[PDB]
RNA sequence: UGACAUUGUGAAGAGACAUAGAGGGCUACCUUUAUAGUUUCU
RNA sequence: UCUUUGUAAAGUGCCUUCGAAGAGUCGAGUUGUUUGGGAAUGCAGCUCUAAGUGGGUGGUAAAUUCCAUCUAAAGCUAAAU
RNA sequence: UUGACCUCAAAUCAGGUAGGAGUACCCGCUGAACUUAAGCAUAUCAAUAAGCGGAGGAAAAGAAACCAACCGGGAUUGCCUUAGUAACGGCGAGUGAAGCGGCAAAAGCUCAAAUUUGAAAUCUGGUACCUUCGGUGCCCGAGUUGUAAUUUGGAGAGGGCA
């Protein structure tokens, strides 16, 4: 029923959930699988870094706009432009996204240097060598770490010239609202001579 | 017609593909030619054979490579070739329906081709199929219009023509 | 195209340096080829017309183009459909008065 | 290069030479049986294009299924339900002609493996279609590795799970938005999202 | 019971869209003619 | 380990042409069911039924000066679950 | 007087295959009502139980006819979160996802549509030999109403250089 002053609960408990219920008893069994998972495809890899290399790319919306993050595989142009086949990166390791584009310069140099640092960084053994392993490391992504491009200086010198940035903003936003108004009357006013 | 059809399956029997056993008989050849004077692989003459099957005919026709095409009449989904008469007339390669795709699958060593097509010929018989072409064109390239406006069908069976004679006899029995 | 570099107005977003990526080849899909369209007018000239478009075309020729937008509009599905599909009509007849 | 005259002249469904060929065909596969054996492909074209080869292990089989709705299977009028549920006569099957189609044919042979099905026919009475399958046992389908994965017991009776195409069209296995109730499954969706996840240090 | 589909081929009459001629002192429902976008049943 | 079936299969600093891409299927209507999907989310029955800079989507039903984004109606695929 | 094709049959013909079990989980179909609404019919329970068909060690899904509206992300699947939210609902009782974000795991692809036409280059089977999960002689058959190589949209296709 309803009393005193409470809040208003949705509790959604009117089917037969007791059917479905997950307690997750396995949090440390699976951990340590996890472990072990990791730990003997690294033996079974032995010589490789457990991971492909990824790519910088900006997450997408306004609200993480800000953010620069790690992608899926680098773009057909990015493998280009470092110099190597899409084949031939996804064989030494570097991951190749090919329905991703690059629109952007800058997202276009940074990971073009990724791939130029993964390519000094990393050693290809020949087919018919002595294998020379070099100590194997388990993480690309924890030796070709993703850093946040610096925007700005720390201290700059005051640019002022008298718009106040909220006059700009009032009359940016009056212009979008009402351009599609201001097309009708230019319109108009040449229609009617 | 069965005399037409009989001098086109001549020339084309004579153009008839190589068998299994010749097949054999000239790729021991060229092996033994590579082996010997290292021959590139065309000290065998270049064949004169009639081309067979629906795609590559189809394809030549479009490439305007065929001399002459015969289309059967007994493939059981018309649709593979009913387009074909239409094709020939745009392209310009003279086409002939003949009768019997057992026919033509005998031509080309099978059981059943629905289409043959010359695209090259010898000089010894280049008059022949010049011959021969004109007949058919007559038929078939130059009647192509009235034969796709002419329709078909609509023909009773015995007791229903016997029907309408009689209604007719009695009508005009006056 | 460039932004404004301000967060609302009409190009809102931040100033940056494009870079009109190449072309892929998926956006190709609409182009006609000349195999297709070789195909498709043999077919068509070995196969002919429907009833509802032999319909259309003699609305057009009598009734009028709006009426036959309605009757194509009620036959296909909507009014873009209706639009080409008597445009079509349209080429229809005037190939037919040429030649 | 037929195959594209074929397609093209078969999309042209309301002309006179397909209107004539649906009338006679209509007619001799309503004289064949229910469900019967097919030589060969009527559309070559389609057959190709869903997966099917001119080769030893590869088999059509033509079959009709009845058009309409569901009708609900029980009178005796009794269901003391709510008269949401006692609707009768304007209910849907949630699985396709084509689904029911392919179903049949793949009980009628099941030692093949039911690989595609198509539309060929249909009349008011019936809905015709053709069915592809493979022999998973035919050694020219178990080497020559084109098509050796349904030899795998993974796929079998793919159109008994809804793993054909018309099966996952029915399923509404796609990608988007207008899918989100049926990406992953149904039922696994459900499930997913009315279980109570609780862990040993509760969020 | 109606419509649409199954569904394909030919025959007389009933409504508008007379551009016009038969009627009663700034004029009524009104029988009737070329029937080259149209009609279903007897 | 016996050896390469000594004319065995793969890229740009220049393109002579192109570039085939799934039809009773998209799509529209209507009916039932279903979804949080609301002038209708998916599915299915029936009727109609396409197109090539086309087609789908862009969460409010309807010509567009322009967009954006994919490429359906064929198919396989371990791991984390 | 004969030989073929097409379709359809027969055989205790040669060799195979399917059924049934189990069903915790998985893929679908079918499908309630008790119950809640302090009554009750939409709703709820619930796209659940029962019924039916079909798999595996996982299944399914899966490399966008996607999400987005951004300086854009980039197969699938799970967890945290979004969020008891946007929305649905006798707008009552109730119900109710998704994008982004962090992470686990990560993997890619191939057919149809192209003439090899200077050579059906493809493949089952029978019979022989051997190094027998098979490989080689030969023979018949399948197959041109299309089996190989070649290309799958990210691309890719009669050539020529350092």
């Amino acid at each position: 029923a309803i009393s005193k002053n409470l809040p208003i609960l949705k509790n959604h408990f009117r089917k037969h959930w007791q059917e479905r219920v997950k307690v997750h008893f396995d949090q440390a069994g699976k951990k340590v699988s996890r472990r072990n998972a990791r730990a003997t495809r690294a033996a079974k890899i032995a010589p490789r870094p457990l991971d492909l290399l990824r790519p910088v790319v900006r997450a997408p919306t306004v609200k993480y706009n800000r953010k620069v993050r790690a992608g899926r595989g680098f773009t057909l142009a990015e493998v280009k432009a470092a110099g190597l086949t899409a084949a031939y990166a996804r064989t030494i390791g570097i991951a190749v996204d090919h329905r991703r584009q690059n629109r952007n310069q800058e997202i276009f140099d940074a990971n073009v240097q990724r791939l130029k640092e993964y390519q000094s960084k990393i050693i290809v053994f020949p087919r018919n060598g002595k294998a020379p392993e070099a100590e194997q490391v388990l993480s690309a992504a924890a030796t070709f770490p993703i850093a946040q491009p610096a925007t700005d200086v720390e201290a700059r010198a005051v640019q002022d010239n008298g718009e106040s940035a909220f006059r700009t903003l009032r009359l940016a936003r009056s212009e979008k609202k009402f351009r599609g108004i201001r097309e009708k009357r230019a319109r108009e006013k040449a229609e009617a001579e | 017609d069965r005399n037409t059809a009989a001098e086109t399956f001549k020339l084309f029997n004579k153009y008839r593909p190589e068998t299994a056993a010749e097949k054999k008989e000239r790729l021991t050849k060229e092996a033994a030619a590579v082996a010997e004077g290292k021959s590139k692989q065309d000290a065998s003459p270049k064949p004169y054979a009639v081309k067979y099957g629906l795609n590559h005919v189809v394809a030549l026709i479009e490439n305007k490579k065929a001399k002459l095409v015969l289309i059967a009449n007994d493939v059981d989904p018309i649709e593979l070739v009913v387009f074909l008469p239409a094709l020939c007339k745009k392209m310009g390669v003279p086409y002939a329906i003949v009768k019997g795709k057992a026919r033509l699958g005998t031509l080309v060593n099978q059981k059943t081709s629905a289409v043959a097509a010359l695209t090259e010929v010898r000089a010894e018989d280049e008059a022949a199929l010049a011959k021969l072409v004109s007949t058919i064109d007559a038929n078939f390239a130059d009647k192509y219009d009235e034969v796709k406006k002419h329709w078909g069908g609509g023909i009773l069976g015995n007791k229903a023509q016997a029907k309408m004679d009689k209604r007719a006899k009695n009508s005009d029995s006056a | 195209t460039v932004k404004t570099g301000i967060a609302i107005g009409l190009n809102k977003g931040k100033k940056v340096t494009s870079m009109t990526p190449a072309p892929k080849i998926s956006y190709k899909k609409g182009a006609a080829s000349n195999r297709t369209k070789f195909v498709r007018s043999l077919v068509r000239e070995i196969a002919g017309l429907s009833p509802y478009e032999r319909r259309l075309i003699d609305l057009i020729r009598n009734s009028g183009e709006k009426r036959a937008r309605k009757v194509a509009k009620k036959r296909l599905g909507s009014f873009t459909r209706a639009k080409a599909k008597v445009e079509e009509m349209n080429n229809i007849i005037a190939a037919s008065r040429r030649h | 290069g037929a195959y594209k005259y074929l397609e093209e002249l078969q999309r042209k469904k309301q002309s006179d030479v397909l209107r004539f060929l649906q009338r006679v065909r209509v007619w001799e596969y309503r004289q064949k049986n229910v469900i019967h054996r097919a030589a060969r492909p009527t559309r070559p074209d389609k057959a190709r294009r869903l997966g099917y080869k001119a080769k030893q292990g590869f088999v059509i089989y033509r079959v009709r299924v009845r058009r309409g709705n569901r009708k609900r299977p029980v009178p005796k009028g009794a269901t003391y339900g709510k008269p949401t549920n006692q609707g009768v006569n304007e209910l849907k099957y949630q699985r396709s002609l084509r689904a029911t189609a392919e179903e049949r044919v793949g009980r009628r042979a099941a030692n093949l493996r039911v690989l595609n099905s198509y539309w060929v026919n249909q009349d008011s009475t019936y809905k015709y279609f053709e069915v592809i399958l493979v022999d998973p046992q035919h050694k020219a389908i178990r080497r020559d590795a084109r098509y050796n994965w349904i030899c795998d017991p993974v796929h079998k009776h793919r159109e008994a799970r809804g793993l054909t195409a018309t099966g996952k069209k029915s399923r509404g296995i796609n990608k988007g938005h207008k899918f989100n109730n049926t990406k992953a499954g149904r039922r696994k969706t459900w499930k997913r999202q009315n279980t109570l996840s609780l862990w040993r240090y509760r969020k």
